RNA sequence: AAGCGGAGAGGUA
């Protein structure tokens, strides 16, 4: 698209993210579920391995899990089954 | 009682819209139809 | 973005800062970190910077009359004790900076943050959910800047001179860079007609069709424009593939441009264009030269003659009454008519006297603020005043606020301000009570499914057949037919179909319908839906705030009540301004 | 005036006051 | 009866409810807000709460 | 005294002839005393060469169209006014452009005299179709800035000499902006972003380097009033 | 707040009260201006809240009858000659005569210039009648306005709303440290300060014998001597500072009724509530958008707008069943680094600077089963600081009057100076009001030709639509007064200066002039004075005949393209400061019946999330934000601690529970003899009565109800 | 055409603290930016010396009074806020003021150490009637800009110390006037006249030298780009 | 290891 580089909360653009789902209300749960999975993986790193995997994309210097989840949704590394 | 529900709905929506159009306020008619729809959902029982 | 004081940020984010202090080994336990935060050691401002990044906050201002009273922003630490708010979000909140205050809330869990970051962000809510008109657009000073910039004044410096003999053209330029260099040297004005060679701006429709036709690949294709430099500098702010406008920017023109952008482009483009317009408007409002002084307030040249002419007639009526011909009411009505006519005549004389570059007239003419009644009151003649009961006092106020009212003219003029101040404080209760009842009646109407497959619907007039042999568009057609799905095929002349069933009625559909010659239409309405509980997304139609078909799970029964009850309450608290 | 040590503040007024506050 | 009681005329509503022995299904917005669970609108309906997220096979295998 | 924070100059190469420089962290209020001076010095201080007048045979009285050529006089003037030429000689130099036959007359047929060089040979000037002939005489001089058209002095002698504007400066566009940085707990320092776009004869880095050598020698005049003055020192590199 | 507010608190007529009206069920015909209020009750000054029209102020000349009816003075006119006899009339009688207007054209001999005059008839109607039957006249203009409304220059050029706002806002100004007097004002300031009672006035003539900062000793003419003491740095009802300073020398001779010492907001006997500032009127870069104000940095360096605020704290040592509380130094285990400022027997030392969380007086209370003691010393609340001025200690040992069961009472006074900063509120006399949006360095403000920067910038989009153009007239006249003028009358006198009193044809720089309320300077006289003004130290005239100057740009240096309106204006600092309005909280005290946070700033209190905000959240569709707001952040007693622990330890936030308010509601419904039950999917009403669940207290630190000890 | 002239600087004295400086011939348009660079530098970053704290004999804080002195402490501090002093040492230096008996305490009763001078020896500070004695101790330091008061407990000072606000810049007023020579033939140039008035603590020619040194140091970042 | 309810008055948006 013909837009300047987004900065902060506006990256990735919501116009691209909204093509991966069917509603604006499914994206919230999609990202929240993925973020919870990432956090659960992170905080039990020292103990017995858990099924949850991630992050799939290379994280930044210090990034909160929600941005990682959104950047994985944008890169098309996940898939969800609406219930 | 005389004409019917459709005439009542037309009358209500038009009468409500006139007041707001006089002062210069724009509201799409779809916002006044939920309320009017909610005002017509019952029946009085005559013989049981 | 928003600006947050360091003290408030430090107090709202205590648990996160304590966790980070323990993690980086700046403390030894959780009891040490709490004391370190309470005593505000210099080791607490190092981590606060990176613990608030990408964590949104919710800002709220009371009363919350509609949805856009709460919005989510990204915080940035500032020095001081006041919250900094963007200029463009002051119309949704209805906030001005003379003593207002706001409240700040913080989301905690992952779902709360996702909702604040996806649903409630301030860059996603630019259109009004009640009519679809943009709410984050230039206003006040920005309108004045954009109106000064894009204006052409005849006879200015460097104007194009179409002559021959000695100097061929004297005013054609080779690029905007050369024009800017000339303006810097002071041999040109940004409001003088010139001819430029543009290469990175798309031509209008007619020029594009006549010159290139197939496609104007604007990256490198050149054309000649006949315009001012301010208009080029204004067009360099709109998206790359947006045709050249070349008009003076009254407020309505800016509103139409914003509407078109929001309708045809994604949201990031509009959110990034409004900021550029803001910057340019603020920059050029300082150079516009609008200032108020007692010399700018001109007066009619012939007020005395008009006033004496009407005073003679008033005296005639009074004498006739005294002789015994008229009663009291007839005398009052005659005097009221005479004085209203006199005030209108003086207003017309004033409007005719004023020049066109006066700040007093320019501010109102550009659509920025105010009306002409206030200008007439300030520089012309106040007119007729009312009574405590509401009637008209036969004696008028023949002096403006520029000359200064006398003692009893100033006394009988206080009857009309007390009434406004008292009604403003007594009708708001009625407005709020009505809004609460409306919200409680219709709190269960929610979009439940996608389509009920019904054959029913309402009929909309959609323009009328003029007796002369033409069609006049219905005056109120954007509140009755726009944003509604069609219910039956629009068949004209029994020859073909213009719009098929299930099509949204936008601008092109309406224009094609009028061109084909269809007057009355049938559309799907919520009154005739067939769903047992709630409504469906096809009968309701298009969402006024987002422009797409309404989503499943929307609470369309609270937004309706808020949309109805906001304007009434808001107009109750602005009585004397301009009743309800 | 009428106060023993008041400062001098010249006035634009044209009328005369028969009575003091 | 909970919503009606919280709107107006609490005493009359409660007297009628007690005489009639009414029961409340708790399937609205006001009632859910009062008792403290998710409202049945927006991100609170079943089709949106019951979502399953898992990495794709190709991406999972790659890492 | 010492500032305690040495400023540094970065660079970002957007395009072969367009760059953005950044200076940070400047002390509070020093981003506005540098931006405007740098912009003005870049725009109207660096010398260059440009066309000053042209003479076209045939077109003597009327100034509307030249027979044999599709273009008119104004288009020819605009095409010639965007020539990127460089000259070392100080006196005015006269060059001739002669073209015959059907074809596109481009800037590569100028055949300049010694010294002057044309840096953009592939620029369209005109196009001859109806067996037209082009004979143009151009005058090239040197200067700095945007010296506009100069009224003809010896009008009677040289009747057809058409004066034009001159773009002497190699630099075409410059802009600046000022933002805020933290640099410790202060939070209110300054950062200066400067965007430069030049012509096809100099590079933006060289232009910036040449604009900061005419400003040192401008405030050297003030500094020579009193050598020992107790100013401010950034320090060694 | 200041002398004017106190003087206006009395002279106030109230319709409410026992035996009067009601604030809600009042109406609209009793809150209106009646034609019989002319001369007796001011129509402009009144509150703009729910008390509008139910509270008013007495007029300047009115008095009260023995029966209780208000009267006004009129000057009696007989057979067309205006006499000098004054008679006090009440509305009953005033409805029986015809009363002329105050500003009528008297012919310097007792006869009206023009027979046609506006008069007030029986029913309050005004009519134009020949000057033949009149029998009374007003004593003067300004006879229908109060004392606070008579201090606004150019009042007849403002609309009623903004005039009301300015009259109300003049009573909120805070005393400054210098208090200079206005350059252009009315004649009402001198009397409104002597009669308020905040100055010292000599009672009898004499020769001042000694003067200091503490007292003034005056030696009367009959051998008697009198000493006046002065109150220094005394706290006001509202926390401001009340000071008095002598303005006499050591040999001067005084007279009865002369002013001897100044007061809080007084300058040489005249009321002074603000300062004179140089103003330019223009939009500037968007920092004065929507009623915001741009300020210079010279007003912070030179303490132009600064004030002293004082605070008072109290503690009591009362008896109890287990023993007696006593203030001492032997506190339980606490670092000796914090017991440094406290003197030998408790209370802090005078002159010590204190911050938030410091100890003022050290009290210890018997804990209970000796050596069972607890710390309950007096601390400093959040966000407060300043020096300690004085300490007052009362005791029961020396037979002092104290309530029963209290042995000692201690009060500590803390003072601090306060500079102007972003968020503070400023206003003018004409209804202007705004907050400081920015404070700029001196070197990047628009400056005149001689190099003097402006002090404040006011936007031009708020003047025309609010109908208060007295401020631009005041700006013009203030510039003329500051610079001085001289009318050239060598060959006659100009036609526009025929009515100007002599001694007003020439002025020196920094003159002080007066503009009464309804007869002052006309626009012809102002336009004439603007054209004859003295130059600066050089032969330069900065402002032209229209009152506009050419300014430079402080950041770029390029001059602005058009001239701008420059002048001097009188600005006052209101008592709405941003230091008393910032508040934040994360966890603190909770209530008792319902476990929701407390409200207010005095105790750590939360912000109410009302019903309309819930409507907005439901309209957005945010179903998790609302649930989190209503359960774990407000009422869920078990979710609060778990949420805090999860946040501190970095794990995921848990799920909510059931709030306490629903349980309280069910208990009340059961107490009304109603059988409410919560059923399951197959009957079997849920117990909903707690249980034997995890009772662990992790995280050590108290959630926040109280502070944390070392 | 290329101009061979080079800009030059000349001075013209009007008084002991006012002066004018003439610069010519500049390029057309380059006359306001240079003047404003100089003016912005002169009004912010000229080093000077100022008082930093005071200590009176019998007073413990600012909100008090002295016996026999007609002013309280706060307005004595405000009167001292306008003292013009200069020093050349690089450490705080203490000055003493002692007065007894009837009279007028002015700035000429201060006895400065070696290296400090008081350039305003006639200003008014206080008045002592018959039983007032004043004994003040002042501290003087060097710096630049405006620095507010430094809290007592930050530096661990004593209890009778009274920190005061300090302003260091020795410049009073600066302005410029640009004279254009806009004629035909394209032979343009500019003249700049800069008028500087100082505080009597530094000659107006030295402030300009300091500003020029600062700017020449600062504009040297772009030159190293070579 | 420890407290925080009612009544009235005046203000800000
Ligand atoms: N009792 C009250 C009094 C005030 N308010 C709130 O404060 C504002 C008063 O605006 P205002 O009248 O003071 C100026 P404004 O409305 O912005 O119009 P203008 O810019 O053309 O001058 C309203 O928006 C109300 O929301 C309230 O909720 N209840
Ligand atoms: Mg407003
Ligand atoms: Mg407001
Ligand atoms: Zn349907």
């Amino acid at each position: 698209g013909g837009y300047d580089t987004p900065l902060g909360i506006t990256n990735p653009p919501i116009d691209e993210l909204l093509d991966r789902v069917s509603s604006k209300y499914a994206l919230v749960i999609y990202a929240a579920k993925r973020a919870r999975q990432i956090n659960d993986y992170y905080n039990q790193l020292g103990e017995g391995i858990l099924e949850y995997v991630g992050p799939l994309v290379e994280p930044g210097l210090q990034e909160k899990p929600l941005s990682i989840a959104l950047r994985e949704i944008h890169a098309d590394l996940l898939e969800h089954t609406e219930g | 009682r005389v004409q019917g529900p459709r005439e009542v709905q037309i009358h209500l929506v038009r009468e409500v819209q006139e007041v707001y159009r006089a002062q210069g306020v724009s509201i799409h008619d779809k916002h006044i139809e939920v309320i009017v729809r909610q005002m017509l959902r019952r029946v009085t029982i005559i013989d049981s | 973005q928003c600006g947050l004081p360091k003290l408030m940020a430090l107090e709202l984010f205590k648990p996160f800062v304590m966790k980070r202090l323990v993690d980086l080994n700046h403390a030894q336990n959780i009891k040490s970190a709490k004391r370190m935060v309470e005593r505000q050691r210099p080791q607490v401002w190092d981590v606060l910077e990176e613990v608030i990044a990408e964590h949104p906050v919710l800002l709220n201002r009371a009363p919350t009359l509609h949805r856009l009273g709460i919005q989510a922003f990204e915080p940035m630490l500032v020095e001081g004790k006041a919250i900094q708010l963007h200029p463009l979000v002051c119309e949704a909140f209805n906030a001005d900076f003379d003593g207002d205050q706001m409240a700040v809330h913080l989301p905690l869990s992952a779902e709360a943050q996702a909702e604040a970051r996806i649903l409630m962000l301030s860059s996603n809510n630019i259109l009004s959910p009640a009519s679809g008109r943009p709410l984050a657009m230039p206003r006040l000073d920005m309108v004045t800047g954009l109106y000064y910039l894009t204006t052409e004044v005849p006879g200015d410096t460097g104007e194009y001179q179409p002559a021959s003999g000695d100097h061929p053209e004297t005013g054609v330029y080779s690029s905007p860079a050369e024009a800017i260099m000339a303006a810097d040297r002071g041999v040109l004005s940004v409001r003088a007609k010139i001819k430029v060679r543009l290469t990175q701006l798309r031509p209008p429709v007619e020029i594009e069709a006549e010159l290139f036709g197939h496609s104007g690949w604007q990256p490198g294709d050149a054309w000649m424009a006949e315009t001012t430099l301010g208009r080029v500098m204004f067009n360099e702010l709109l998206p790359l593939g947006y045709p050249f406008v070349n008009k003076q920017m009254h407020k309505k023109v800016q509103a139409a441009i914003i509407n078109d952008l929001a309708e045809r482009y994604p949201m990031i483009v509009v959110a990034q264009t409004v900021d550029k317009l803001k910057d340019a408007g603020f920059y050029w409002a300082t150079r516009s030269g609008v200032t108020v002084s007692m010399a700018d307030v001109l007066v009619p040249p012939r007020k005395k003659e008009i006033l004496d002419h009407y005073e003679e007639r008033a005296d005639k009526v009074e004498k006739q009454f005294q002789r015994g011909a008229l009663n009291h009411d007839e005398r009052n009505e005659a005097l009221v008519e005479i004085w209203k006519e006199a005030t209108d005549e003086v207003g017309q004389a004033l409007r005719e006297h004023y020049p066109d570059d006066n700040p007093i007239i320019t501010i109102v003419d550009s659509g920025a603020t105010g009306n002409f009644t206030q200008t007439r009151t300030l520089a012309g003649m106040k007119g007729l005043v009312t009574n405590p009961k509401g009637e008209f006092i036969p004696r008028p106020v023949k002096s403006s606020f520029r000359e200064g009212l006398t003692v009893l003219e100033y006394f009988i003029n206080t009857h009309g301000a007390r009434k406004g101040l008292a009604d403003t404080a007594l009708r708001t209760a009625d407005s709020g009570y009505l809004t609460r009842r409306l919200v409680d009646v219709s709190q269960d109407v929610i979009v439940r499914e996608h389509d009920c497959q019904t054959e029913r619907g309402i009929v909309v007039e959609l323009a009328e057949r003029a007796p002369d042999g033409t069609l006049i568009r219905d005056p109120y057609i954007e509140t009755s037919a726009y944003a509604r799905t069609l219910g039956t095929d629009a068949v004209d002349e029994a020859g073909n179909v213009i719009v098929e069933r299930g099509q949204d009625l936008g601008d092109p559909e309406i224009d094609a319908l009028l061109a084909a010659g269809i007057t009355q239409v049938k559309v799907r309405s919520v009154l005739t839906c067939a769903t047992s509980t709630g409504v469906c997304a096809t009968c309701y139609g298009r969402s006024m705030a987002t422009g797409k078909l309404v989503d499943i799970g929307e609470a369309v029964g609270i937004v309706a009540a808020q949309s109805i009850g906001e304007p009434g309450t808001q107009l109750t608290m602005r009585t004397f301004h301009q009743d309800i | 005036n009428s106060v023993p040590g008041a400062p001098n503040r010249v006035s634009f007024a044209k009328l005369r006051e028969p009575l003091e506050v | 009866w909970l919503s009606a009681a919280s709107f107006q005329e609490t005493t009359r509503v409660l007297t009628d409810a007690a005489i009639n022995c009414r029961s409340d299904k708790l399937n609205g917005l006001k009632e859910n807000v009062i008792i403290g669970k998710l409202i049945p609108a927006g991100t609170g309906i079943n089709r949106y709460r019951n979502i399953a997220v898992q990495p794709t096979e190709e991406a999972r295998a790659a890492a | 005294m010492l500032i305690s924070q040495r400023p540094t100059l970065s660079e970002d190469v957007l395009t072969d002839n367009r760059s953005q420089f950044v200076i940070e962290p400047l002390e509070p209020g020093f981003g506005y005393t540098l931006g405007n001076s740098l912009r003005r010095t870049l725009l109207s201080s660096i010398p260059g060469a440009a066309v000053t007048s042209i003479r076209i045979d045939g077109v003597l009285h009327e100034f509307t169209t030249v027979p044999g050529v599709k273009e008119d006089v104004t288009e020819i003037i605009l095409n010639l006014k965007s020539l990127v030429v460089s000259s070392e000689e100080d006196e005015p130099v006269t060059m001739y452009l002669r073209k015959q036959g059907p074809g596109e007359v481009t800037a590569g047929d100028i055949v300049p005299p010694a010294g002057v060089t044309v840096h953009n040979p592939g620029m369209h000037i005109a196009t001859l179709n109806d067996k037209g002939k082009l004979e143009v005489e151009l005058v090239v001089e040197r200067g700095r800035g945007y010296v506009p058209a100069v009224q003809n002095r010896a009008s009677g002698a040289e009747i057809g000499r058409i004066p034009v504007d001159s773009i002497y400066s190699p630099v075409l566009k410059v802009t600046y902006k000022v933002d805020a940085t933290r640099v410790e707990q202060r939070t209110d320092f300054d950062k200066l972003i400067l965007d430069v776009e030049t012509k096809n004869s100099i590079s933006p880095r060289d232009a910036l380097a040449s604009a900061g050598k005419t400003l040192v020698e401008l405030f050297g005049l003030a500094r020579e009033l009193n050598v020992e003055a107790e100013g401010i020192e950034i320090g060694p590199s | 707040n200041n002398p004017l507010s106190g003087l206006t608190h009395k002279r106030r007529l109230s319709a409410l009260g026992p035996g009067g009206l009601s604030r809600e069920r009042a109406g609209l015909e009793v809150r209106d201006v009646h034609p019989s209020h002319y001369g007796r009750m001011c129509p402009i000054e009144t509150p703009e809240g729910p008390n509008i029209g139910l509270i008013g102020s007495l007029s300047v000349y009115a008095r009260v009858n023995p029966f209780g009816f208000i009267e006004t003075p009129y000057r009696k006119v007989v057979d067309g000659v205006v006499s000098d006899e004054i008679v006090y009339l009440t509305a009953d009688e005033e409805d029986r005569h015809v009363v002329a207007q105050a500003n009528s054209p008297i012919d310097a001999d007792g006869r009206f210039v023009e027979p046609r005059v506006l008069v007030r008839r029986k029913a309050g109607e005004v009519e134009y009648v020949p000057s033949s039957e009149v029998d009374y006249m007003d004593v003067s203009p300004r006879q229908m306005v109060s004392v606070a409304t008579a201090m606004i220059p150019f009042l007849e050029h403002d609309d009623a709303n903004r005039a009301l706002m300015g009259a109300n806002m003049q009573r909120q100004a805070v005393p400054l440290v210098r208090s200079e007097a206005p350059l252009v004002g009315t004649g009402m300031e001198l009397r409104a300060a002597i009669d308020a009672g905040d100055v010292v006035v000599a009672e009898e003539s004499g020769v001042i014998e000694e003067v200091s900062a503490d007292y003034i000793t005056v030696m009367h003419d009959n051998g008697t001597r009198r000493t006046y003491r002065m109150r220094k740095f005394a706290r006001s009802n509202h926390g401001t500072c009340a000071n008095q300073c002598p303005i006499v020398d050591a040999g001067d001779r005084v007279e009865a009724g002369q002013v001897i010492a100044d007061g809080p907001c007084t300058d040489d006997g005249e009321m002074a509530l603000g300062k004179n500032l140089l103003v330019a009127i223009m939009p500037w870069e968007g920092h004065n958008y929507e009623d915001a104000i741009i300020l210079s940095n010279r007003l912070v360096e030179e303490d132009v707008l600064t004030s002293i605020h004082i605070e008072e704290h109290e503690i009591d040592a009362r008896d109890t069943k287990l023993g007696a509380e006593e203030i001492t130094r032997d506190i339980p285990n606490i670092s000796d680094e914090v017991l440094a400022d406290l003197d030998e027997r408790g209370i802090v030392r005078i002159g010590a600077e204190v911050r938030d969380g410091d100890i003022l007086v050290g009290k210890v209370t018997p804990k209970g089963e000796a050596r069972e003691v607890r710390d309950t010393s007096l601390k400093v609340p959040h966000g407060e600081s300043g020096k300690v001025i004085g300490i007052r200690v009362f005791s029961r040992e020396d037979e002092d009057e104290l309530p029963a069961g209290v042995n000692e009472l201690v009060r500590v006074y803390v003072a601090q100076k306060r500079k102007i900063s972003d968020g503070d509120k400023l206003a003018g006399r004409h209804g202007n009001k705004g907050v400081i949006g920015k404070i700029l360095p001196v070197e990047d403000m628009p400056f005149l030709a001689d190099g003097t920067p402006v002090d404040i910038i006011l936007n031009t989009h708020g003047v025309p639509r609010r109908m208060n153009i007295g401020q631009i007239l005041e700006t013009h006249l203030g510039w003329c007064a500051h610079s001085g003028w001289k009318v050239d009358a060598a060959k006659g006198v100009p036609d526009w200066a025929a009515r100007l009193p002599d001694e007003l044809l020439e002025a020196q720089p920094n003159a002080i002039v007066s503009t009464p309320v309804f007869d002052g300077a006309q626009e012809a006289e102002l336009q004439g004075l603007l054209s004859c003004t003295l130059p600066n130290r050089d032969g330069d005239v900065l402002v032209d005949a229209d009152g506009k100057a050419m300014l430079f740009d402080g950041r770029s240096g390029e001059p602005f393209p058009y001239p701008v309106t420059v002048g001097y204006m009188y600005i006052m600092k209101l008592h709405h400061l941003v230091d008393d309005k910032i508040h934040a909280r994360s966890t603190g005290p909770y209530s008792m019946i319902t476990q929701q946070p407390l409200g207010g700033k005095a105790q750590f209190g939360g912000q109410r999330f009302g019903e309309m905000e819930c409507w907005a959240m439901q309209a957005y569709g945010a179903a998790y934000t609302l649930q989190e707001l209503l359960t774990i952040k407000s009422d869920d007693t078990v979710g609060r601690v778990k949420v805090y622990e999860a946040i501190v330890k970095g794990e995921n936030i848990p799920e909510p529970g059931i709030p306490e308010s629903f349980k309280v509601l069910l208990k009340e419904l059961q107490s009304l003899c109603l059988n409410v039950e919560v059923l399951s999917s197959d009957g079997a009403a849920i117990e909903l009565r707690e249980g034997e669940d995890e009772d662990l207290e992790r995280a050590a630190a108290n959630l926040g109800i109280n502070l944390s000890r070392n």
